[PDB]
RNA sequence: CCCCACUAUGCUUAGCCCUAAACCUCAACAGUUAAAUCAACAAAACUGCUCGCCAGAACACUACGAGCCACAGCUUAAAACUCAAA
C-alpha cells in the first residue's frame, strides 16, 4: 500500500527498568555491614522502603535478615553498631538541622 | 577535626577530653521526667550516687510540681550538691516526656554544671505490659 | 537492659550549646517516630481504635502528598499575567 | 505525486528527534513580561525561562537561544481527577544564546 | 536437607574451642548428619549481654557448620545445644544459599489508581 | 463520668458454649463497558446462570413446639389485640 504508514512494534526507546540498590543481591542476616545500613544509628529502628529505596521484595529480605540477626545475636536491636557508622550513606534522611 | 554527635566508643582511642577525663569516667545526671514530678540524681561513672534532687524534695506539692520552673529548682539543687563534690562536667540521660524533661537540664546548667552529652533513655517497650485503659474526657 | 550504654539516642554538645543539642536529640526521636510512639502507649489503645487511627492517618498522607504534588506543579504558573488587558 | 500526511510526518524534524528529554534545541524569544522569557522552539507549546543574570540585556524579542529539552508538554493527572490537568507550556532549561 | 548452625561459643583458649567444636560436630554426626564446612568467623564482642547456664557473656567465637540432616535431627540437635555449658547460643536454620534468587526485571511503575470514584458531579 | 486498691476475666492445658455492626451490611461462577449511563446517596451501569433470602409497621433477637454437654442459654420462630403509617 503505503510505505510511509506507521508500523505496529514495541517501543524502542523505552528506558529500562530502574533497579534497586540490592537488585540481584544476595541478602544474608550473617552480613551485618550491609543490615547496619538500613537501621537508625541512634534507635536501631529499620527505616521504611521510602527511605531505603528497596523494592518490596528487598525491603522484606533487609527486614527479615535484621530481625533474625538481631535475635541470632549478631546485631544490636536499640542502637547501629558503632563500627559501620561510617560506611556509605545509601538512605534518604538526615537528622541534622 | 570536624565535630561529631555521636558520642566516642569505649575501647576505642579517641582524643576528646574533658578536665583530662575520657568520656566513660564523666558523671551521669539522671533526670526521671514524670508527668507529675521530676526526679534528678547525679552519679559518678562508678555508680556513685553524688546528689539528688525532686521537685517533691523542694518544697513543691501536688501540681506544681508538674511544671518547668518545678524542674529548674530541682536542677539547680542538685547541681549546687554535685558542684560541691567535685562535679563540673556530666552526662545527661533524660528518661521520660514530663515537663520537667527539658527545665531539669537547664537547672543543672544555670547551678554551674557543663552537659557534654544528652541521652534519651525513655522505656519503650517493644509489644511488654498492657497500659490503663484510656481516659473518657 | 542488656545493650552497651551511651550510644542508643545519644547526641554530643558541641561548645557548650545544649540548646541545639536538645532540638538535635528531639528532632531525632521524632523522625524515628519514638515521641509520637510514647505518647499513644501512655493508654492503651484498642486494636479497633488503632486501625482506624492508623487508615486515617495513611489516607491523610496519601491526600496530603497528592495536594503538594499539584501545588508544586501548578506553581510554576504562579508568574506575572503575560497578557494582562486581555 | 502529492505528498501524503504520513509521509510529511515520518520525516518532520520533530518525529526525527525521538523523545524530548535532554535534548539540545534552538529557540526564539517571542514575548517577554519583566523577566520571564516566552521562547518558541518549533512545538505545540513555548517555553516559560528566566533572564539569565549573566548577559540578560542580551535576550531580547527575537533573539534565538539554545534549549535543553525536558518536556514537550507539562502534565499530570492527579489524585480523583478524570484527566490530566496541563498548564499548555512545555518544560526546558535555557543554556544561553545561539550565535553564528 | 542443608541447614546451617549459627554457633556462639564462649570465649575460651583454644584447646577448649577444639573440644567444644569436635564435641559439637560430632553430635551432628550421631544424629544423621553429613557435616560439609566448618567456618570461624571470629571472636568479637556480642551485639549485647548474653546469660546462659548462669553466666553472663560478653564476648563469645562466631562459627558455621554447614551440613546436611533428616527433618528429625534438627528438634533433637537443639536440645542437644541448650544443655552444652560452652555454647552462649545455638541456632539451626535452613541453609541461605539452597533458596535460589528469582530473576528481577527492575522496579514496575505504579500509575495512579483511576475510577475509584463515579464520574457524576458532586 | 475523674483518682487509688483489688478480684472474676484476659494466658496455658483439657473439655464446653456457638454468639457479633461475624458488615467490605454489596452471594458463587462466567462475561461486557455499547446501547437508555443512572430515582437519591453510597463503592459507575449491566448481562448470563445458580443457590439462599425478602413481601406494611409494631407485637418480636418474643410466646409455644422441637433440637442442643447449652438450664437466667442458643437455633428455628408465630398469632391475637393495635396503627395509617413505618
Ligand atoms: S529491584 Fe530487583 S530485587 Fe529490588
Ligand atoms: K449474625
Ligand atoms: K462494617
Ligand atoms: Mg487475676
Ligand atoms: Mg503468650
Ligand atoms: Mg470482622
Ligand atoms: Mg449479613
Ligand atoms: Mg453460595
Ligand atoms: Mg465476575
Ligand atoms: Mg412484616
Ligand atoms: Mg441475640
Ligand atoms: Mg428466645
Ligand atoms: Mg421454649
Amino acid at each position: 500500500s503505503n510505505e510511509d504508514l506507521p508500523i505496529s512494534m514495541e517501543n524502542p526507546y523505552k528506558e529500562p527498568l530502574k533497579k534497586c540498590i540490592l537488585c540481584g543481591k544476595h541478602v544474608d542476616y550473617k552480613n551485618v555491614q550491609l543490615l547496619s545500613q538500613f537501621v537508625s544509628p541512634f534507635t536501631g529502628c529499620i527505616y521504611g522502603r521510602h527511605i531505603t529505596g528497596l523494592c518490596g521484595k528487598k525491603q522484606k529480605e533487609i527486614t527479615k535478615a535484621i530481625k533474625r540477626a538481631q535475635i541470632m545475636g549478631f546485631m544490636p536491636v536499640t542502637y547501629k553498631d558503632p563500627a559501620y557508622l561510617k560506611d556509605p550513606k545509601v538512605c534518604n534522611i538526615r537528622y541534622r538541622e | 577535626t570536624k565535630f561529631s554527635i555521636y558520642p566516642p566508643i569505649p575501647g576505642e582511642e579517641s582524643s576528646l577530653r574533658w578536665a583530662g577525663k575520657k568520656f566513660e569516667e564523666i558523671p551521669i545526671a539522671h533526670i526521671k521526667a514524670s508527668h507529675n514530678n521530676t526526679q534528678i540524681q547525679v552519679v559518678s561513672a562508678s555508680n556513685e550516687p553524688l546528689a539528688f534532687a525532686s521537685c517533691g524534695t523542694e518544697g513543691f506539692r501536688n501540681a506544681k510540681k508538674g511544671t518547668g520552673i518545678a524542674a529548674q529548682t530541682a536542677g539547680i539543687a542538685a547541681a549546687a550538691r554535685a558542684k560541691q563534690k567535685g562535679v563540673i562536667h556530666i552526662r545527661v540521660v533524660v528518661k521520660g516526656l514530663g515537663p520537667g524533661r527539658l527545665s531539669a537540664m537547664h537547672g543543672l546548667i544555670m547551678g554551674g554544671l557543663e552537659v557534654i552529652s544528652i541521652t534519651d533513655n525513655t522505656p519503650i517497650p517493644h509489644x511488654g505490659c498492657r497500659p490503663r485503659k484510656a481516659r473518657k474526657l | 537492659a542488656k545493650h552497651l550504654k551511651f550510644i542508643a539516642r545519644t547526641v554530643m554538645v558541641q561548645e557548650g550549646n545544649v540548646e541545639s543539642a536538645y532540638r538535635t536529640l528531639n528532632r531525632i526521636l521524632t523522625m524515628d517516630g519514638l515521641i509520637e510512639d510514647i505518647k499513644h502507649r501512655r493508654y492503651y489503645e484498642k486494636p479497633c481504635r488503632r486501625r482506624q487511627r492508623e487508615s486515617y492517618e495513611r489516607c491523610r498522607r496519601i491526600y496530603n502528598m497528592e495536594m503538594a504534588r499539584k501545588i508544586n506543579f501548578l506553581m510554576r504558573k504562579n508568574r506575572a499575567d503575560p497578557w494582562q488587558g486581555c | 505525486n502529492v505528498e501524503s500526511f504520513a509521509s510529511m510526518l515520518r520525516h518532520s524534524p520533530l518525529t526525527q528527534m525521538g523523545p524530548a528529554k535532554d535534548k539540545l534545541v534552538i529557540g526564539r524569544i517571542f514575548h517577554i513580561v519583566e523577566n520571564d522569557l516566552y521562547i518558541d522552539f518549533g512545538g505545540k507549546f513555548h517555553c516559560v525561562c528566566r533572564r539569565p543574570e549573566v548577559d540578560g540585556e542580551k535576550y531580547q524579542k527575537g533573539t534565538r537561544v539554545r534549549l535543553r529539552l525536558l518536556d514537550l508538554e507539562l502534565t499530570s493527572r492527579f489524585l480523583g481527577a478524570t484527566t490530566d490537568t496541563t498548564v499548555l507550556e512545555a518544560n526546558a532549561v535555557l543554556l544561553g544564546i545561539q550565535e553564528s | 536437607p542443608r541447614y546451617e548452625l549459627a554457633l556462639i561459643l564462649k570465649a575460651m583458649q583454644r584447646p577448649e574451642t577444639a573440644a567444644t567444636l569436635k564435641r559439637t560436630i560430632e553430635a551432628l554426626m550421631d544424629r544423621g548428619a553429613i557435616v560439609r564446612d566448618l567456618e570461624n568467623l571470629g571472636e568479637r564482642a556480642l551485639p549485647y549481654r548474653i546469660s546462659a547456664h548462669s553466666q553472663q557473656h560478653n564476648r563469645g567465637g562466631y562459627f558455621l557448620v554447614d551440613f546436611y540432616a533428616p527433618t528429625a535431627a534438627v528438634e533433637s540437635m537443639v536440645e542437644h545445644l541448650s544443655r552444652d555449658i560452652d555454647v552462649i547460643r545455638g541456632n539451626i536454620v535452613k541453609h541461605p544459599l539452597t533458596q535460589e534468587l528469582k530473576e528481577c526485571e527492575g522496579i514496575v511503575p505504579v500509575p495512579l489508581a483511576e475510577k475509584l470514584y463515579s464520574t457524576k458531579k458532586r
